[PDB]
């Protein structure tokens, strides 16, 4: 009678909850790289007229999935639904890298990623690398470069004017909107290939999770 | 939606048979599954029933610790098996799909069907088994209680098995016409007492048409008024 | 171009008929009318109340 | 071509403004059920024509439709894309439409000879995110995009039967219309248009909101609907006259409005805000008489067809009915 | 008079505190995680300690009259029963653990299930072992002790050393706190927080189990009164439920 449709929603909400399961272990991040930004090719290495681009993955045992933007040039209303992410994930190129630091601004101080960390990928500095050597002046651009100086170690095997502008622009995007505690940059240097992005991500959430769990748990 | 029925023969009484229903068309997984037996020279009578994942098992008060019903979802399939096969146990059995959730339509097809050869409840009465093709004809069915529930349903199911053929589905909680069936059939009643009425008549009118009620659990069938026109 | 086509639709809608605002302010009459058979506006005694 | 549409559009307010001529009490509506079984935030949420069965989606990819009465799952549909800004239910109850970030609206077929919900239709060629989609007949469906361009589609052929283009902003709701001839729909342009369904053109377009609009709805009569923003404004724009009435608005409230719905009567005008609580105001009126308390954004909004309840989501993944 | 006053204050301070993670978790959804699940299980267990509790505040009348019947069940019910605290505390500090310090995977090997697990683990062994080991407690010469005024719990270095297992729960604890407390420092309060966890455990069960030295007997019923953790069970769920945003 009635009771058994009483059993059917019970075996519905059994499939929900062995459900929930799933859901809860997957890892939500949302890819927001620029238009020239190299997000494309950190996608492509993903071995580890559409809209949303899902991309599963899995770093060791731990399974994310980020969310590409296809198709949808405002962001002022689709943005508020990854609320729940993990992560948002900027990729940039480092004169278009004034209008990533402002669209990284503003994605900065919302109303609904309040709560959301961001991890910084700067892609192609293999082209940063020729542009700091040569002609192309970061100073027309920034006045602060030529006053701005490197005592953090970079990576040996490239000329300290080459990894002097690295720096530059990644002070600049740590201290754009970062510094007003909930959520804080992760800057990075994706260069143009290198098979480390997903560690960079993997090592990113788990620490973006565990300040999480100490706020909850009141360790900080 | 197809179910094939497998089974039956020449068996002596005493002994024990497994019947099948394979099922295939539709989502098995999700249709709870009843068996109706049907005399040779009888109405139409309830098996067992068994839920949509076998949470929940009904059997017939006539035979009861004889009889066990299963169900396979991964293959789609159901299981009956009848030990100690009496002399009333040679029927005609019916694998029946029914769901159920609000606006469904339990009973709502009936499988092929196979041979076998060897008290509280509420019971259905009908006034007789008997009734020219083009004027509307009228069916009485009677129920020992009212099967008009506190939430408002009429559980009273027509079926109206044709000749040579298994039987199908009319009308679902009195009031509600199947899908497929014509528009020209219709049920009316008070809670007790029932009635049927088909306004044409053509040549797929003619059978036997049964009067089911699915208040309480066990599911006593009616007599069946054969109308030959 | 894009300019034409905002031209062209703001002149259809331009000449839209239009009453006076009391007139079309007052049909509050739908509302009048239709109070009785509102459940939420007139809560439903709890002898047929669907959600009891 | 500038001089002309200002002057134009000078006209048309001179026009709206050429006249300008012109207490329910707290509801305290209580919760009687409690749809729990969303894994995620609930986004939107329709109801049934018999009253009795509603519809709701989550970001978990989730379609559920409840049997309200007795709160059992009727159904559960995995949707494809887990990003899903509304969903529909047909008028005669056959069909759910759903559509989201995905930019393709999917017409699901409930009442089947299989025991499965399956899509009958995925509706391409929109290039925004679809914010609105509501069910015309089983034949044809409105769907609201972010692309600043409505459509209408016939769901058997696949294509676009008409496209309604003129949004500057990105799209956020539609409203029918009891006829079903004209539809209102508001984008963030600040401003919402009533379309004309067969001719395929924008019929009038109401302005008055400073910001984007976020939810649309239509007065039961034909002649009035309501619309909710981010600027934690409502108003009511009279369909035929075009002008904008008293604005149901308080200041004791930051946050806008995410959904929007009128009780049967339209004597009540339901709001469902951000501010983890819908409020409710006298349409007639526009007072805040009665507060409907979840414990997040408060997403989407319903009333049956009869008038029975009304149903509140919110992005704590409950569902709750409200008398 | 006052003794008896000061010792029963507890025991309302506990009830009236239990409910609350009864009633905020029950009633919630809003708190269904696995993790709330061990505190729900634990202030059942403490609320449980209205049997014990009354009845030992009765039992210091420096005698049993309440009858020599009930001696072994009611001793074997506290001893149940708190062992039933400490392993509860030693799940939190396990699951805690793996929330700081494997926080992609905390979900995935914390859950319902699991938890299901630490509950009946929890209200068996303690349980099975007290109830076979009250009815196969002991020297009953010595127990003469026991013998001569009737009831309270006493063990010998035959039981006293499996008595003070309970105390493999502070192992894991120490261990578990000492890795939290080097990751959170590193991370940069998590100092204050961890102090004051661990040393309300400590405090209150050191003593007592620690004397627990006489089978090697000096312990006075007039000094080891105090001995007898049902104010650390009083305080469990305030350390554990209140103090961080839990409470609601
Ligand atoms: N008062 C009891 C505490 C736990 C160990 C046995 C004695």
């Amino acid at each position: 009678e009635d009771k058994a449709a009483v059993e059917r929603s019970k075996m519905i909400e059994k499939q929900l909850q062995k459900d929930k399961q799933v859901y809860r272990r997957t890892l939500r991040l949302l890819l927001l790289g620029a238009d020239n930004s190299g997000k494309s090719t950190i996608v492509k290495q993903m071995r580890i007229t559409s809209g949303i681009f899902e991309t599963k993955f899995q770093v060791d045992k731990v399974n994310f999935h980020m969310f590409d933007v296809g198709a949808q040039d405002e962001r002022r209303k689709w943005i508020q639904c990854f609320n729940d992410v993990t992560a948002i994930i900027f990729v940039v190129d480092s004169n278009r890298l004034q209008e990533a630091l402002n669209d990284f601004k503003s994605i900065w101080n919302n109303r609904w990623l309040r709560t959301i960390s961001v991890i910084l990928f700067l892609n192609k500095q293999d082209l940063l690398a020729e542009k700091v050597l040569a002609k192309s002046k970061i100073e027309d651009y920034f006045p602060e470069f030529a006053r701005y100086t490197t005592d953090a170690t970079p990576e040996p095997g490239e000329d300290p004017r080459v990894t002097r502008a690295k720096y530059f622009i990644r002070k600049e995007f740590v201290d754009i909107s970062t510094a007003s505690g909930r959520h804080i940059c992760y800057p990075h240097f994706t260069c143009a290939v290198d098979t480390e992005n997903a560690r960079r991500i993997f090592n990113d959430c788990k620490d973006i999770i565990l300040q999480m769990n100490l706020r909850e748990y009141n360790l900080v | 939606v197809q179910l094939v029925e497998s089974g039956g023969g020449l068996v002596q009484p005493g002994g024990s048979r497994k019947l099948s229903c394979s099922a295939s068309g539709f989502a098995f997984s999700s249709f709870g599954m009843h068996w109706v037996r049907q005399a040779p020279e009888k109405g139409l009578e309830w098996v067992a029933y068994i839920s949509s994942g076998s949470g929940t098992i009904y059997y017939a008060d006539t035979v009861k610790g004889r009889f066990t019903i299963s169900r396979d979802d991964p293959k789609n399939t159901l299981f009956l098996q009848m030990t100690s096969l009496r002399s009333e146990d040679t029927a005609m059995y019916y694998c029946v799909r029914s769901i159920y959730y609000y606006g469904s339509s339990p009973f709502d097809f009936w499988g092929q069907g196979t041979t076998l050869t060897v008290s509280a409840d509420i019971v259905m009465t009908q006034a007789t088994s008997s009734v020219t093709p083009g004027e509307s004809v009228s069916i009485s069915c009677r129920s020992s209680k009212s099967l008009l529930h506190s939430n408002g349903n009429t559980y009273l199911y027509w079926f109206l098995q044709r000749p040579g053929q298994s039987p199908q589905l009319l009308i679902y909680r009195m009031s509600n016409l199947a899908s497929g069936v014509p528009d020209r059939f219709s049920g009316s009643g008070s809670g007790t007492a029932f009635t049927l009425t088909i306004s044409r008549l053509e040549a797929e009118d003619v059978g036997v048409y049964y009067c089911m009620q699915h208040l309480e659990y066990p599911l006593t069938f009616g007599a069946g008024t054969k109308l030959e026109l | 171009a894009q300019a034409r086509k905002l031209v062209e639709q703001l002149k259809m809608e331009a000449n839209i008929d239009r009453i006076k605002v009391s007139k079309a302010a007052a049909d509050m009459a739908y509302c009048e009318a239709h109070a009785k058979e509102d459940p939420l506006l007139t809560p439903v005694p709890a002898s047929e109340n669907p959600f009891r | 071509l500038r001089q002309e549409a200002e002057q134009l559009k000078n006209q048309i307010r001179d026009a709206r403004k050429a006249c300008a001529d012109a207490p329910v009490g707290r509801i305290q509506m209580r919760t009687r059920r409690t749809l729990r079984g969303h894994l995620a935030k609930i986004y939107a949420m329709h109801w049934g024509t018999d009253s009795r069965l509603l519809v709701s989606a989550s970001q978990d990819g989730k379609l559920i439709i409840w049997d309200s009465y007795t709160t059992n799952k009727v159904h559960a549909i995995p949707l494809r894309s887990s990003w899903v800004m509304t969903c529909a239910y047909a008028p005669s109850g056959n069909y759910v439409a759903c559509g989201g970030l995905d930019n393709i609206c999917s017409i699901y077929n409930l009442k089947t000879r299989e025991g499965n919900v399956r899509v009958s239709r995925e509706l391409a060629g929109h290039t925004g995110y679809l914010s609105c989609c509501r069910f015309l007949d089983d034949n044809q469906i409105v769907t609201s995009s972010g692309d600043t361009t409505c459509a209408l589609w016939d769901i058997e052929t696949g294509q676009q039967t008409t496209t309604f283009t003129g949004h500057t902003g990105d799209v956020m709701s539609l409203s029918l219309a009891p006829d079903t001839r004209l539809f209102v729909s508001g984008a963030c342009d600040a401003s919402a248009k009533l379309w004309d369904v067969r001719e395929g053109m924008c019929r009038q377009t109401f302005t008055g909101h400073e910001s984007d609009i976020n939810a649309i709805c239509f007065f039961p009569n034909g002649n009035a609907f309501a619309t909710g923003s981010d600027d934690a404004t409502c108003r009511l724009f009279d369909l035929r006259a075009d002008q904008e009435l008293m604005t149901y608005s308080h200041d004791n409230i930051i946050c806008g409005i995410t959904s929007v719905s009128f009780s049967k009567s339209g004597r009540l005008l339901l709001a469902g805000y951000d501010d983890f609580n819908c409020n409710v105001w006298d349409a007639l009126k526009a007072d805040r008489a009665g507060v409907l308390a979840h414990d997040n954004r408060v997403s989407c909004l319903g009333v049956t067809d009869d008038g029975m309840a009304v149903a509140t989501g919110s992005w704590d993944s409950f569902l709750k009915i409200w008398n | 008079a006052s003794l008896y006053s000061l010792m029963s204050l507890i025991i309302l301070a506990t009830l009236v505190g239990n409910l609350i993670v009864i009633i905020s978790i029950s009633h919630f959804k809003q708190l269904h995680t696995p993790t709330n699940w061990l505190l729900h299980s634990m202030a059942i267990v403490d609320f449980l300690l209205c049997l014990i509790m009354p009845c030992s505040m009765v039992r210091t009348e420096r005698c049993w009259y309440f009858g020599e019947i009930l001696c072994k069940v009611h001793t074997s019910t506290d001893i149940m029963l708190s062992s039933a605290s400490i392993f509860h505390l030693a799940f939190i500090s396990i699951d805690r653990y793996c929330a700081v310090c494997d926080p992609l995977r905390y979900k995935a090997k914390i859950n319902i299930s699991t938890i299901l697990v630490m509950i009946l683990v929890s209200w068996s062994l303690p349980a099975v072992y007290a109830f076979g080991m009250i009815f196969l407690n002991l020297v009953e010469e010595l127990y003469s002790q026991v013998s001569d005024l009737g009831c309270s719990p006493f063990f010998s270095k035959v039981s006293g050393v499996l008595a003070f297992t309970s105390f493999i729960p502070g192992s894991v604890m120490l261990f578990v706190y000492y890795r939290i407390y080097f990751i959170a420092k590193g991370q940069a309060k998590a100092a204050k927080t961890l102090g004051i966890m661990v040393g309300v455990f400590l405090v209150c069960w050191c003593p007592f189990f620690l004397c627990t030295l006489d089978p090697f007997y000096v312990i006075p019923p007039s000094l080891n009164d105090a001995l007898y953790g049902y104010l650390n069970s009083a305080l469990n769920p305030m350390v554990y439920a209140f103090f961080y945003p839990w409470f609601r």
